[PDB]
RNA sequence: CUUAGUAACGGCGAGUGAAGCGGCAAAAGCUCAAAUUUGAAAUCUGGUACCUUCGGUGCCCGAGUUGUAAUUUGGAGAGGG
RNA sequence: GUUCUUUGUAAAGUGCCUUCGAAGAGUCGAGUUGUUUGGGAAUGCAGCUCUAAGUGGGUGGUUCCAUCUAAAGCUAA
C-alpha cells in the first residue's frame, strides 16, 4: 500500500527543478513553442488543444527552415500531417508572431 | 554491392547451391568445439545488417544448441559466460542439423581502444550494458518479452512485473479520492 | 556431389594463359601504401614553393567490382576459386556471362594478392588501360574466351 | 432490398429435391411451427421447450421414410 | 532523297558531309531541342563554326542570332525541327534532315519553296552514293573527348537520353525502337550505351 | 505508401539471377513436375498445403508457369 | 443421390469460445474439411473449386466483441450474415421457418449444409444426438443433446 | 489524475480487470545496413621518438579491400547547373 | 572579458532548374504441442514442420478507404 506523503516534497523539487532550467537556459522560456492542435473522437473535437510539434509544411510557410526552427525553439512534429485547413492557418499565425517576439543573439 | 546479390541468394535457403553449403558445413562446425572462434563471418551480409564492422575489436563466435527456453538466447548466454569481457550485440542462424542449431553470435570489446573512441559503437562500453543477454536487451530477448508496440502487446508492453504491481498494489493521497 | 554453380570453378584457367595475365597484371599495381606516402611529400616540397593525368592501376574491392561489371566498366575480371565463403562469389561467373563482361577463373586468392598489395582479394579487374597495352589486353580477352569460355561451354552442367 | 433479383435467385441456385429420395435431401421441413407464440422472449424458458419439441417431433415425420 | 547508312557512322558521315561543304548555308535537321546542344558544342571543340537553335534558350536570344545567319552568306546553323518551323530562309540549298521528321506526313509539303536527303537504316528523289572509306576518323579523338571534361560527357549524356525518348514518341511503325543501341551510342561515341 | 515499392530495374534482374543459378527447392520441383503432368489445378493444392496461405501459392504456380515457358522456348 | 462436401474456414483471429464451435462442429461433421487460414472475399468460390466443395461456412472477424458468420454456395450462392451473441444427426425444424422466403431459404440450406450426406467420407452407422432447429426473437438457436 | 470498477471475461458465481481519448509532470532526438573514394584506404590499432600528457605530432608496424573513412536514413536523398 | 592563431580553389545551408534514385528472410506467415492472460478475432512467447513478396508488406474501418514500414541500433528528464 503506497501513499503519496511526498506531494508538498515533489512540488517544491519540481519547482526547484524548474529554478535550475531557468538559471541555465537564462533568457530562454523553459519549453518549446507548442502547435493548436484539434482533439481526436467526436467526443473531444470542439476543443482545441496544445499539440507535440508543427510540420515541415507549417515551418516552411511561416518562412523558417525545419532544422533552423528546432534551434530556435520550435518543437518540430514530422508525423503529424496537414488535413485541415483551419489548423493550419491558427498554427501559421502562430510562428509569425512568435517569429516578431523573438531576439536571437549573435555569435560572436 | 554484392550484399543485394547476397541478400536474395540468402532466401534461396533449400536450393541446390545453398544446400550444399550447408551439408559440408554441419559436418565441418561438428568436428570443432561446442563454442569456438570463427576468424570471419560466413553470412557477412547479414552480420553487416546486425551491426558488425570487419575491424579490431568485433568477433564472431559460433555456437551450438541442442533441440527441443529459446535457443537464439541460450546461443547468446553461453558465449556470454565463455567470452566474459566482450559484450554480446547480437546474433543470427547460419545452419542447423536434425539434433543441433548453430548460431554466429556477434561480440564486441569494449576494453579494445578501438571501440572507445569512435561514436557509433562507445555506447557498448557503457556498464549499463553488462551481459545484455541475460536480460533479454538482445534482439532474441526483446522478441520473448513481447515488446512491440500495439493491441496485441497491451499486458507485457513496459515491463509485465511492473504492470503486475502497479494493478495490484494500493494507492492513496493524502487528501483520500 | 557438386551443384553445378559450384564446380564452376576449379575447372580454373590453365598454365600459359595465367602467366600471360599476370604478365599483363603486375604492370598495374596500385601504389603501395609507401610509395603513395612518399609521392605526396614530394608534392608538399614541389606545390609549396614552386597537370597529371588519370593512373590506371587494378580494380580489386567486391563491391567496386560487381559495380564495374554491370555498370559495365570492367573488362577483364580474375576470380579466386578459394573463398572462405563460397557462396560470396558463386554468382559473380553468371553476372558477367550476362552483362557480357568477359571473365576468367583464376587459381589462388593469395595469387591475387600478390598483385594488389593486400593478404588476398578474392576478385580482381582491370578496367581501363595505357594506350600501348590495349591490343595485348584485347588478345588476351580473347585468348581467355577461347580456352575458359569454349572448352567449358557445358560448366554449367553436370554434377 | 427488391425481391425482384431474389426470385431470380431462386431460379438458379434451388436445387429439386421433390424428385428425389429423402435420402438425397434430409430436411425436415416442420411446417406450422411459427414461433410467434412463445411466451417470454427474452427470459428464455418456452424457447427452450417449443424449438426441443420442433427438432424431437421432426424425427418422427423422417422416420416412417427412413 | 536520302543516304542509307548504319548507326555507327551517321554522325561520322554527318562530320565528312559538313567538312567537304564548307561555303554552303545549309541546315540540319534534329530531333531533340536537347540534342543540338550536343552537336552544336562538339562542332565548336572540334572547330567548326557551327550555329545552333533549339527550345533551351530565349525567345530573342534564339532570334538575333537566328537573324545573324538570315543575313550571313557561308556558314551553317544547328536547329530542331520544331523552332525553324514556319520561317524558312529562301537563300539555303542544303536541307538535310538527321532524324525521321516529327510528322512525316507534313514535311514534305514543307519543301516546296533547297535540296535534300536523310539517313535510314531500315526505313519526288533520287539517293546518293558514298564512299565507305571517306569519312573521318575523328571518333578516337572524340573518345578522348567524351571522357576528358565531364560537361561534355554530361551533354553527350543528355543528347543520347533525349535521341531515343523522341525516337519513341513518333508516329510511324516503321521508326519504332527495332534499333540496337550499341550502335546508337556510338553516334555519340560510347564504349557503353549510358 | 508514396515509396511503395518501384520496379526497380536492378532488383528484378537480381532476383530473376539467383531463381535459376540457385537452381529449384525439393517441393518446386515435384512441382513443376506436378504441372506438366497433374495440370494447374492440384499444384496450387499441393502449394497451398506447403505453404501458408493460398494468396502466396497463387503467385508461387504464377512463377512456376513463367519459368517452365521462358525456359523451353528461349 | 445427396453427395455432399463441407468446408469449414475462417479468418485471421479465432480462439476459446468460437475454436470450441470450430473444431467441436469439425469433429462432429463427418465431410468436413478443416483450413488453415483466410484474408479478404472474391477467392472463396476457387477455395471450392479445389476440394469439389459442395458448401462452404467463413467466419469473419471484425469489431472486437461480436461475431459475423459467412453461410454460401459454390456456383451462383446467395449468402446470408449472421450476428450470434461424429454421429450421423437428426434434423428437426420450425413452422415459421415455412412462413416466408426469408426463412424458407435458410431452412433449405441447413438441411444439406448443418447436417450430412449418407455417403460420406468417415460416416459412422450408429445414431447419438438430435439437431435443435428453431426461432424466437428474430434469431436461431442450437444445442445439442 | 481520470477514463473505471466501464468494456470485456468468469459452472456470470469467490469475482477478475484493461485500453484509446482528455487534464498534467517532463520533453530531444538521432545512428546503421542499404547503389563505387575508385583521379589515388581518404580509416584505425600498436610500438617507438618527442611534446603543452584523460592527449597531440613525426617515424616505423600491423589491421583492413571477405571494406575501414567521408557523403545518405524516407522528414527523403544524391548528381550537376 | 582578455588574447595568441585563424586557409584550403575548405566546410556547409538555403531557393529555383535539370538527371537519377537501392530501405533488413529460416524472417513475415501457416499448422500444432505447451506456457501467458480477466483477454471473447489463442493475445503474447517458446518448441517442432513447411516457409514468402516488391506499383510491396503490416494493421484497422463498411465494395473501397484510412493508417504506418517489421524482421538493426542509441538516447537524458
Amino acid at each position: 500500500v503506497k501513499v503519496h506523503f511526498d506531494q508538498a516534497g515533489k512540488k517544491v523539487s519540481r519547482r526547484n527543478a524548474r529554478a535550475t532550467r531557468a538559471a541555465k537556459i537564462a533568457p530562454r522560456p523553459l519549453d518549446l513553442l507548442r502547435p493548436v492542435v484539434r482533439a481526436p473522437t467526436v467526443k473531444y473535437n470542439r476543443k482545441v488543444r496544445a499539440g507535440r510539434g508543427f510540420t515541415l509544411a507549417e515551418v516552411k510557410a511561416a518562412g523558417l527552415t525545419a532544422a533552423y526552427a528546432r534551434t530556435i525553439g520550435i518543437a518540430v512534429d514530422h508525423r503529424r500531417q496537414n488535413r485541415n485547413q483551419e489548423i493550419f492557418d491558427a498554427n501559421v499565425q502562430r510562428l509569425k508572431e512568435y517569429q516578431s517576439k523573438i531576439i536571437v543573439f549573435p555569435r560572436n | 554491392g554484392a550484399y543485394k546479390y547476397l541478400e536474395e541468394l540468402q532466401r534461396k535457403k533449400q536450393s541446390d547451391v545453398l544446400r550444399f553449403l550447408q551439408r559440408v558445413r554441419v559436418w565441418e562446425y561438428r568436428q570443432k568445439n561446442v563454442i569456438h572462434r570463427a576468424a570471419r563471418p560466413t553470412r557477412p551480409d547479414k552480420a553487416r545488417r546486425l551491426g558488425y564492422k570487419a575491424k579490431q575489436g568485433f568477433v564472431i563466435y559460433r555456437v551450438r544448441v541442442r533441440r527441443g527456453r529459446s535457443l537464439r538466447a541460450t546461443a547468446e548466454e553461453r558465449v556470454g559466460r565463455r567470452a566474459a569481457n566482450l559484450r554480446v550485440l547480437n546474433s543470427y542462424w547460419v545452419n542447423q542439423d536434425s539434433t543441433y542449431k548453430y548460431f554466429e553470435v556477434i561480440l564486441v570489446d569494449p576494453q579494445h581502444k578501438a571501440i572507445r573512441r569512435d561514436a557509433r559503437y562507445n555506447w557498448i562500453c557503457d556498464p549499463v550494458h553488462k551481459h545484455r543477454e541475460a536480460r533479454g536487451l538482445t534482439a532474441t530477448g526483446k522478441k520473448s518479452r513481447g515488446i512491440n508496440k500495439g493491441h496485441k502487446f497491451n499486458n507485457t508492453k513496459a515491463g509485465r512485473r511492473k504492470t503486475w504491481k502497479r494493478q495490484n498494489t494500493l494507492s492513496l493521497w493524502r487528501y483520500r479520492k | 556431389k557438386v551443384p553445378p554453380t559450384i564446380a564452376q570453378f576449379q575447372y580454373t584457367l590453365d598454365r600459359n594463359t595465367a602467366a600471360e595475365t599476370f604478365k599483363l597484371f603486375n604492370k598495374y599495381r596500385p601504389e603501395t601504401a609507401a610509395e603513395k606516402k612518399e609521392r605526396l611529400t614530394k608534392e608538399a616540397a614541389a606545390v609549396a614553393e614552386g597537370a597529371s593525368p588519370k593512373p590506371y592501376a587494378v580494380k580489386y574491392g567486391l563491391n567496386h567490382v560487381v559495380a564495374l561489371i554491370e555498370n559495365k566498366k570492367a573488362k577483364l575480371v580474375l576470380i579466386a576459386n578459394d573463398v572462405d565463403p563460397i557462396e560470396l562469389v558463386v554468382f559473380l561467373p553468371a553476372l558477367c556471362k550476362k552483362m557480357g563482361v568477359p571473365y576468367a577463373i583464376v587459381k589462388g586468392k593469395a595469387r591475387l594478392g600478390t598483385l594488389v598489395n593486400q593478404k588476398t582479394s578474392a576478385v580482381a579487374a582491370l578496367t581501363e588501360v595505357r594506350a600501348e597495352d590495349e591490343a595485348a589486353l584485347a588478345k588476351l580477352v580473347s585468348t581467355i574466351d577461347a580456352n575458359f569460355a569454349d572448352k567449358y561451354d557445358e560448366v554449367k552442367k553436370h554434377w | 432490398n427488391n425481391t425482384k433479383a431474389m426470385k431470380h435467385a431462386l431460379e438458379r441456385v434451388q436445387l429439386p429435391w421433390k424428385k428425389h429420395s429423402f435420402q438425397e435431401h434430409q430436411s425436415v421441413t416442420s411446417e406450422t411451427n411459427t414461433d410467434e407464440h412463445i411466451k417470454d422472449i427474452y427470459d428464455d424458458t418456452e424457447r427452450e421447450l417449443a424449438f426441443y419439441k420442433q427438432s424431437l417431433d421432426a424425427v418422427l415425420v423422417a422416420r416412417d421414410e427412413l | 532523297g536520302y543516304v542509307v547508312c548504319d548507326s555507327d557512322k551517321r554522325f561520322l558521315l554527318l562530320f565528312s558531309f559538313l567538312k567537304r561543304n564548307q561555303k554552303k548555308k545549309i541546315i540540319v535537321f534534329l530531333s531533340s531541342c536537347n540534342s543540338v546542344k550536343y552537336y552544336a558544342e562538339l562542332l565548336n571543340y572540334i572547330d567548326l563554326p557551327v550555329l545552333e537553335l533549339h527550345g533551351k534558350q530565349k525567345q530573342q536570344k534564339r532570334t538575333n542570332t537566328f537573324f545573324e545567319f538570315c543575313n550571313a552568306e557561308r556558314g551553317i546553323l544547328i536547329c530542331t525541327d520544331v523552332a525553324a518551323r514556319g520561317l524558312d530562309i529562301p537563300a539555303v540549298d542544303w536541307i538535310i534532315q538527321f532524324d525521321p521528321p516529327d510528322d512525316p506526313r507534313d514535311y514534305i509539303h514543307r519543301v516546296g519553296r533547297g535540296k535534300s536527303l536523310m539517313f535510314l537504316t531500315p526505313n519526288p528523289l533520287n539517293e546518293y552514293e558514298f564512299p565507305e572509306n571517306k569519312i573521318a576518323n575523328v571518333q578516337s579523338q572524340l573518345e578522348k573527348l567524351i571522357k576528358s571534361n565531364y560537361y561534355l560527357h554530361q551533354t553527350a549524356k543528355d543528347g543520347y537520353r533525349s535521341y531515343l525518348q523522341a525516337y519513341a514518341s513518333h508516329s510511324l511503325k516503321t521508326v519504332y525502337q527495332i534499333d540496337k543501341l550499341d550502335l546508337a551510342k556510338v553516334a555519340k561515341s560510347y564504349g557503353f550505351p549510358v | 505508401s508514396y515509396k511503395k515499392g518501384a520496379a526497380s530495374n536492378r532488383t528484378k534482374f537480381v532476383r530473376s539471377l539467383v531463381r535459376e543459378i540457385a537452381g529449384l527447392s525439393p517441393y518446386e520441383r515435384r512441382l513443376i513436375d506436378l504441372i506438366r503432368n497433374s495440370g494447374e489445378k492440384r499444384a496450387r493444392k499441393v502449394a497451398k498445403k506447403r505453404l501458408g496461405s493460398f494468396t502466396r501459392a497463387k503467385a508461387k504456380v504464377e512463377e512456376m508457369n513463367n519459368i517452365i515457358a521462358a525456359s523451353r522456348r528461349h | 443421390m445427396n453427395k455432399q462436401r463441407t468446408l469449414l474456414i475462417s479468418s485471421r483471429g479465432v480462439n476459446y469460445r468460437h475454436r470450441h464451435l470450430i473444431q467441436d462442429l469439425s469433429g462432429l461433421l463427418p465431410h468436413s474439411r478443416k483450413e488453415p487460414k483466410l484474408d479478404t472475399l472474391q477467392q472463396l468460390n476457387e477455395i471450392a473449386e479445389l476440394y469439389n466443395c459442395n458448401n462452404v461456412l467463413f467466419f469473419e472477424a471484425r469489431k472486437h466483441q461480436d461475431l459475423y458468420l459467412w453461410l454460401s454456395k459454390p456456383p451462383n450462392g446467395p449468402t446470408i450474415k449472421f450476428y450470434i451473441q461424429g454421429s450421423r444427426p437428426v434434423l428437426s425444424f420450425d413452422q415459421r421457418f415455412e412462413s416466408s422466403p426469408h426463412y424458407q431459404l435458410i431452412k433449405e440450406l441447413l438441411v444439406h449444409n448443418f447436417g450430412v450426406p449418407p455417403n460420406a467420407r468417415k460416416s459412422k452407422p450408429f445414431i447419438d444426438h438430435v439437431m435443435s432447429f428453431s426461432i424466437v426473437d428474430d434469431k436461431i438457436w442450437v444445442r445439442t443433446y
